[PDB]
């Protein structure tokens, strides 16, 4: 809820936050700048930053598949609790460990 | 290897650039391009998306005589849909 959502940053700003103020497993949510008005989950993993698309249909949030949520907070909580569901193309597990606040 | 290679400015004006890049070995679904003044750390940077079939893009509205950074990510569809492995270059208009 609230704190880990950063409304006024770009993708590069998000990376700099994660790469200088967070650790491996840190993440935040932010508005998509290339797909308005969707959302992006920027996650730091292995010294790099992966950006994940969140679909906002106006009725629910999801990741273009899987469970559908009323709010962003429910989506994030779900994917923190269900560790191991989110994977890269090679099979690398995307881990949502530490929300980066403010 | 999902990192795009050979990102270049192949045409330039004081206010605009035409960039080109070669596709990575792992075939891409889409690219994400971001750009902004070097040193600004991402403040007020612009970004847009193009499909994986496109390997060129035009960037406009640039200040003359200013250092810019240009970054291209590789994006994939799946569970989840994501983009990463960026490539960056610098260019002074």
């Amino acid at each position: 809820s609230r704190r880990w959502f950063h409304p006024n940053i770009t993708g590069v700003e998000a990376e700099n936050l994660l790469l200088t103020r967070g650790v491996d497993g840190s993440f935040l949510a932010r508005p998509s700048k290339s797909n308005p008005g969707d959302f992006t989950l920027s996650v730091r993993r292995n010294g790099a930053v992966t950006h994940i698309k969140i679909q906002n249909t106006g009725d629910y949030y999801d990741l273009y598949g899987g469970e559908k949520f009323a709010t962003l907070a429910e989506l994030v909580q779900y994917y923190m609790e269900h560790h191991g569901q989110l994977k890269e193309k090679n099979g690398d597990v995307i881990e949502l460990k530490y929300p980066l606040n403010k | 290897s999902s990192v795009p290679t050979k990102l270049e400015v192949v045409a330039a004006t004081p206010t605009s650039l035409l960039i080109s890049w070669d596709a990575p070995a792992v075939t891409v679904d889409y690219y994400v391009i971001t750009y902004g003044e070097t040193g600004s750390g991402g403040y007020a940077w612009q970004e847009f998306e193009v499909p994986g079939s496109k390997s060129t893009a035009t960037i406009s509205g640039l200040k003359p005589g200013v250092d810019y950074t240009i970054t291209v990510y590789a994006g994939y569809y799946g569970y989840p849909t994501y983009y990463s492995s960026p490539i960056s270059i610098n260019y002074r208009t």
